[PDB]
């Protein structure tokens, strides 16, 4: 009764979500097919038979990741008239995905997601993924979030967007793409994820001793985090939380809306022994700077607010007493402001794994959604990597021939200019 | 006669009542079909304070279950004793709190809080002569704090005779569950000072004490939490549903407890609480009784006793018992602590003796303390207030439901002079 | 004695029959083929009000079935209990009317009304005291509002002293079946307003409410809304059929009901109304019944009585009960409701007690009011009729059957005078 | 009882016809060979013997098409001396239509469909199938329509017209034929309705994925619309409808009588799951502009009145919230001096599905039968070629020299333009 569809744009975001939807029909035995042998009312709309489908809109403007899913194994569970493809991509163009090809089937896929809103009734928000890299999900994206918050407006609209990584960048204009899409979604976003990719190949060494991981290895983990804030509205738990309580709890001045997520406990199979994995030994993992899935240190800033969200056998009494720790702790300092910078979820499932995975069957894990000013380092970073480029004027000319004048990139980097001082602002205390 | 018409609003408070009516019900012999199964003739005696006869010989409470979503409304119809509510009863919304006092006193509430009071005027007139209300509710929550206030708010200006009591939930020091709980207290206590005749004071982080000090259980849940409040519940009008040597109700407690108008805030205390196996190696008298509700780490709210001064004390005792012994402890406990109480106010002490014992045990008894050791609640809180409102943070989604910063001024001017209240006549003498 | 001949008109009029006889049969013992088979004496003692004896002990129905083509009669007496009615009844034409009035009224009706006053006329000799007559019909319709009023013209110039109700079902606020129903409801009541004693106004809209705010019905059909209007009819004649405590019948109430001869409008309203499963958490005694009958989601018409003011309250009970009770109820309901009823009639509430309760049921009640609260039906009618009848449009659909434009004209002036008449007594005193 | 014999004339007519009767044998089980192994009894004349006969009058000028049904599979079901032909075509022509060709056999059709009147004793009215482009379907039509209102009258004449298409034409003259034998019928029939091919390439390509339509599958589509309007009369329903009712709802000014039909759900085998296609889901799209089979924007007139045509399992009290939503929508928008603008139909059986077919079997369906002020906009296109074509006197050697004076053609056009205006007059609002 509490619905909430999901929205998966570009190549990045169809592949985490072929991995998404792989896990959600494992955690209510949905088959392959659609069957199975209403806490899933949520994510899924029952047919006249005994038949559910997702309530997922996937777009991409190139159509080969399209046609994987139609041609995959996950073929006869989707909607075909919800798998929106395009002529031609926007190839890592904030243009082509504004301005030339993404004024084309813009009105379509506005006419999808209408449509399942008409059969919803308690639609509490949308989820986007998307990249910052890439031209559709940056460019698509940016022109998606601006007729939603037209028409819709009172809808929690989150996004678990990609962000770039510090050192391992494959498109050379991913210093273009992400200021553009920042300030074009800045007034209509509500609660935007940062993930990075880097991060996961450190953890995915480190923890689970896998040399070797592919894309697929990383969307099996960004899908237990998109599992586990959706494990309130799937099941029942002892102390639940709504997707409209995270935009409430996380973003304390309408500007500052980047949290951070964080999962654990992340550990291979022979590990999953010589150990007990208390509620109070896996929280301390989650503060730890080496788990953190975005490459800064979270010592050079402070934490602001914190979601904690439980699952599978939790006691709250240990949970009271694992969060009283870190609080004592020196390393770790929140803002002289907040004296309350924690929100507790508890569920009663445990997460459950996928067969040929790589994560061993635990009965506890913790998605942590920290919004700390420690990415406010990371935000300079990027635009010391944009005045340098556009300083010399590089790769302008394939903005400007696809209608767009050359002085908005100065409307743009100036207000992240004013983006960066405003933690500056956070950064300093209080008065007496 | 004297019927109480009782309201769950919130997250928490529907819990709590999940559990409360459970041990209502063993009190009064009613399985979950609804029909009497019990074997002493005094349980059907007094049946229609919290239970309406209905055809065929069963039994309705007269609960009223408030929410914003379905969730916690599915999960209360489909547990255990969910078979036993009204279906009419189950009011709910379907936008949610979204954890936020404006949007669950201003926007939602206003628009369901007549669908609410068509059904409380509903049950209101099936009394034969009201008693008063009861609430049980959350101040860190969105829902049980703006939906709940705003029902108070309503319910006065209809019934000022029948007496309003809320059992609320009061945020804990150390951990914080809501971010934004300082504001959502703060624009709550506002309310409840001015429309509430007596308001019980809880703490979570007072029962986890409790659980792990005394009873030792390893794993607590909210199950075993809850269960401690809905005993403390029913220890209150177990003077009203049973007779005894000297009676009690929700009127008398209502006047020996309160001396000035504003200061009608508590702190709840039950005895005997022991471990499994560890009953065998202690008697069950009255000074054992006496001597674990006068403890720092029995109160129920995250408060010690020990830096203010009491003002009236209530204890309600249950079962078969001499009222010299009684004596010999009520007033034993008033001279050897004798410089905790309060000077100008004699024999500040309240007696309630109830026959009746709950299941299994052979006597019990019930603490209603009456502090100014509650001002460190309130000095805890307007500290976290005024830290967060000068540098007006989380405050666009207050302004943004139609608030002005002077409605935040208000409740920040009404915190402190009930403070001052406190800090004045503690020192008083 | 007191015998009752039943005319019915138009689709809906046929089909509510239908159903009408089915619920007759079940409170006299009826099977399909037509014999007695009930188990009480009382139901053969005044069985002649409704059926005519046949030879061979068989009973069949003093019904009178009118169409203007033969689907739907073939529908009726193919179905269940059309096997019942006498096959000499079904009077019914070939044209068809074409959802119209004109002609329904001037040129096939007029062809057809000789063929039906020759059945009429040999039920009214068999009857040996006759009562009166009722019908069934539409008013947005084109059979039931051009037939059915014709016949109402034919009738009261023969029988000035028989008494003249239908159960007319008026059109809907906010969806609409009949796109031209404001011509053919605004030709009709200007028939209905000379020629009837006694007016029960049942809207389509207000039965979907109770079908699912009240019954829960997901999925309701005409059967289902059909069989609520049929209860109401049977709860009229109910203290006619059966000995009760304080005697009434169709008469009696049009007689207390009526203070003006043109204020002749009425709303229906029948309890109690449970859900299937939700019975058992509800006692079922006379205040529970008084509760329901007053609500404005329990009324038949779409009207909130609580705009206007009442004329006169019929209350029709049925089953076992005590006066006092109801005497307790019906005057609490005069006193707390000062302000809505009528200064200028005192005690405007009619009694009515039966001894007989439905078939299962222990007892109900019948409402039948009487307020200016229908005044908002007429000024809805009238709004859409002048915003029509300017441009002139659907209107060669009536000026082609030979009908002039001061017909409509005079239509609309009746309506106006009978607005004027229920806003005067309004606001009077 | 109630019988209504069809009459189908020209080319257009039989093919569609040919569709038609083939659906009206299999929703009562008859065998083409007339045999069955009285619901039927409206278009069904039983024999002697156990063998059903149609009340159709197959005409055409050319011996081709009638031919194909005296040697296809429907062979031994028509009466002989009803498939009447004709020596030679009229050849896009509405001068050998009425004046030339169609004055020597029309004394031999109006025999036939007489003999037919005698037999039946409800008599509704006639159902005329014809093409405004033909030489037949628009000259002998014009011929025919002015007999039966002289000789019957007061019968519900029906027309499913073919409309012409606004950019996909074939015969050249089609704004010459569509003038004149408007200004013909315009005094003689009842409802006319408007079917148009180019829309029906758009439904088929886009809804039912048929990348390659023929003949044969828009004459399925448009049989499924004159199955449920005449499904009321051979099944019981709980709200019928009469053929005489129609003209009563929809007709609000005598010269005005031109609907548009619409008809959903059309979608595939495949796409028959995947959905569950409720009472307020299928109604939406119905007034969907993409799902009008005459290429015009609704948008850009006003309703008039619409009926709505339910079948299958169709619950009464959801049709009321389906109709409540529609009204409250700001893009869907009546005219002022009528408030009510809705006749609901509903019907017990659902529609059939023919073997070898296209659609997929359904539960439900709605054909909409709509009047709006929408085609103004479409004649005066239709005006705009035929003042081109005219001015030039192009063509008109052929319609003179057959029995037709030249001045006719300013009586027609003049009552064009004066039907032009009056949509001017319905489209201003009321005074005050
Ligand atoms: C042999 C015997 O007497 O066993 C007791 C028992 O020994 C003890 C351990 C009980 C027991 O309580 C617990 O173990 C407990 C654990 C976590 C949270 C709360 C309770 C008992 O459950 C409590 C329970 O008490 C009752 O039944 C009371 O009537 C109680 N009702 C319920 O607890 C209850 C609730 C739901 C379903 C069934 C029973 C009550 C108390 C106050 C007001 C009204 C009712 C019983 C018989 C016992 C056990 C089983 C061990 C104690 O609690 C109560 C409430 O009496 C814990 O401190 C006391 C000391 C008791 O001696
Ligand atoms: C154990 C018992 O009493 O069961 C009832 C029953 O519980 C309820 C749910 C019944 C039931 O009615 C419905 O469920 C219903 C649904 C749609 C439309 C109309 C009715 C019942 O059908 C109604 C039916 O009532 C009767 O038989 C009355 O005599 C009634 N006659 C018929 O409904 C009837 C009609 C055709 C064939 C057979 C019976 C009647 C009412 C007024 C005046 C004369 C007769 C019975 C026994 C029941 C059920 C089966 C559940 C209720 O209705 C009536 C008319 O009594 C719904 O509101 C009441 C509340 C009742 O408690
Ligand atoms: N987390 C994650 N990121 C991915 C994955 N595949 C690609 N990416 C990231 O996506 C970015 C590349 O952009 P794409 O999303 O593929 O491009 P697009 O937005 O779909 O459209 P075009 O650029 O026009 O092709 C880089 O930052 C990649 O690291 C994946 O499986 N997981
Ligand atoms: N809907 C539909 N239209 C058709 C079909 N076949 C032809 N038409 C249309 O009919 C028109 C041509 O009219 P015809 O019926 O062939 O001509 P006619 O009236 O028989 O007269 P002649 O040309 O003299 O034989 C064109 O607009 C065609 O698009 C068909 O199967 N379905
Ligand atoms: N004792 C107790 N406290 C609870 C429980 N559930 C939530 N709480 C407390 O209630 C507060 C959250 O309020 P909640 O009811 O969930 O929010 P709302 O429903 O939006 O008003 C926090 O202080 C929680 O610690 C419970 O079952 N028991
Ligand atoms: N309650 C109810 N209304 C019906 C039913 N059938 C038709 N109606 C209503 O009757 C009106 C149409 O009248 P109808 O009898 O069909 O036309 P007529 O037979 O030509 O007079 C509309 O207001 C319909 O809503 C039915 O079975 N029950
Ligand atoms: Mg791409
Ligand atoms: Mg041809």
């Amino acid at each position: 009764m509490r619905e909430c569809i999901s929205i998966h744009v570009g190549q990045a975001g169809v592949q985490i979500g072929n991995a998404c939807w792989e896990l959600y029909c494992l955690e209510h035995g949905i088959q392959p097919d659609g069957q199975m042998p209403d806490s899933f009312n949520t994510f899924f709309s029952e047919t006249g038979a005994g038949k559910h489908v997702p309530r997922a809109v996937f777009v991409d403007l190139e159509p080969t990741v399209i046609d994987e899913v139609r041609t995959g194994t996950y073929r006869q569970l989707f909607h075909p008239e919800q798998l929106i493809t395009g002529k031609e991509d926007a190839a890592n163009n904030y243009a082509r995905g504004h301005y030339t090809i993404g004024k084309e089937i813009i009105d379509l896929v506005l006419d999808r997601i209408r449509k399942l809103a008409d059969q919803c009734t308690g639609l509490q928000g949308f989820l986007v993924f998307h990249s910052f890299g890439g031209g559709t999900g940056s460019g698509f994206t940016s022109l998606l979030m601006e007729r939603l918050s037209v028409d819709y407006g009172k809808k929690s609209k989150l996004e678990f967007s990609i962000y770039p990584a510090p050192q391992v960048s494959t498109a050379v204009v991913e210093p273009y793409n992400s200021i553009l899409t920042t300030h074009t979604t800045l007034e209509h976003s509500d609660c935007a994820f940062m993930v990075d990719n880097e991060a996961i190949y450190d953890i995915c060494r480190r923890n689970l001793d896998i040399e070797r991981p592919t894309y697929t290895n990383l969307n099996r983990l960004i899908s237990q985090i998109v599992s586990s804030i959706t494990a309130s509205l799937r099941f029942d738990g002892a102390l639940n939380v709504d997707l409209t309580e995270f935009q409430t709890n996380l973003v304390p001045y309408p500007r500052i809306h980047f949290p951070l997520a964080t999962y654990a406990p992340v550990i291979s199979a022979e590990k999953a022994y010589h150990e007990q994995l208390s509620v109070a030994e896996i929280t301390n993992a989650c503060f730890e700077p080496a788990n953190q899935m975005v490459k800064c240190d979270p010592r050079h800033g402070k934490y602001m607010a914190c979601c904690l969200l439980y699952r599978g056998d939790v006691v709250p009494k240990d949970v009271n007493a694992a969060i009283a720790t870190i609080k004592t702790k020196r390393s770790i300092q929140f803002v002289d402001w907040c004296p309350t910078g924690f929100k507790v979820g508890i569920n009663y499932q445990p997460p459950t794994v996928v067969p040929g995975g790589d994560l061993a069957k635990v009965q506890r894990a913790v998605c942590m959604l920290s919004n700390t000013t420690a990415i406010a380092e990371a935000w300079a970073r990027l635009d010391h990597k944009f005045d340098l480029m556009y300083a010399k004027r590089a790769f302008v000319h394939w903005y400007v021939g696809e209608g767009m004048e050359e002085g908005e990139f100065s409307e743009a980097r100036e207000d992240m200019a004013a983006l960066e001082k405003d933690y500056e602002e956070v950064g300093v205390d209080s008065v007496e | 006669m004297r019927e109480i018409v009782h309201i769950q609003a919130g997250q928490c408070g529907n819990q709590i009542g999940a559990k409360f009516w459970e041990v209502i019900s063993d009190e009064h012999g009613i399985d979950p079909t609804g029909s009497y199964h019990g074997d002493s003739d005094l349980q059907l005696e007094r049946i229609n304070v919290y239970y309406n006869e209905a055809a065929g010989n069963k039994y309705v409470p007269r609960a009223i279950l408030v929410d914003l979503e379905p969730g916690t409304m599915d999960s209360v119809r489909s547990g255990p004793f969910g078979q036993i509510f009204r279906p009419d009863n189950f009011v709910f919304g379907q936008s949610g709190a979204g954890n936020n006092w404006a949007k669950g006193h201003y926007t939602e509430g206003a628009e369901l809080v007549d669908s609410v009071l068509d059904v409380v005027r509903k049950e209101s007139e099936s009394c034969d002569c009201l008693q008063g209300f009861q609430l049980t509710h959350s101040l860190g929550g969105g829902t049980g704090s703006g939906m709940g206030t705003l029902l108070i708010s309503k319910i006065r200006e209809e019934y000022p005779d029948r007496i309003m009591n809320t059992f609320s939930v009061v945020p804990s020091p150390k951990v914080s569950d809501t971010v934004v709980e300082p504001y959502n207290a703060t624009l709550s206590v506002h309310q409840l000072v001015e429309n509430t005749d007596e308001t019980y004071c809880i703490d979570n982080e007072a029962l986890y004490d409790i659980c792990f000090r005394t009873l030792k259980l390893t794993t607590p849940t909210y199950g075993d939490l809850n269960h401690l409040v809905s005993a403390t519940m029913s220890g209150v009008t177990t003077c009203l549903r049973f007779p005894g040597q000297l009676n009690a109700d929700l009127r008398k407690l209502a006047v020996n407890m309160v001396p000035f108008p504003r200061l009608h805030f508590f702190m709840p205390g039950f005895a005997p609480l022991t471990s499994r196996g560890s009953q065998q190696y202690r008697a069950l008298t009255v000074p054992e009784l006496t001597q674990q509700m006068f403890d720092a780490k029995n109160m129920m709210a995250a408060c010690d006793p020990r830096h203010g001064r009491y003002l009236t004390v209530a204890a309600v005792f249950r079962g078969r018992m001499s009222m010299k012994e009684v004596d010999e402890q009520m007033l034993n406990v008033q001279n050897k602590n004798s410089s905790y109480f309060v000077e100008w106010i004699p024999n500040n002490v309240k007696t309630a003796v109830c026959d009746i014992p709950p299941r299994g045990l052979k006597m019990s008894a019930t603490f209603i303390g009456n502090s100014t050791a509650i001002q460190e609640l309130f000095k805890r809180i307007s500290e976290q207030f005024t830290a967060m409102f000068r540098r007006k943070a989380f405050l666009h989604w207050y302004t943004g439901e139609g608030m002005d910063e002077m409605e935040f001024t208000e409740a920040e001017s009404n915190m402190n002079d009930l403070v001052s209240e406190y800090q004045q006549y503690q020192d008083a003498t």
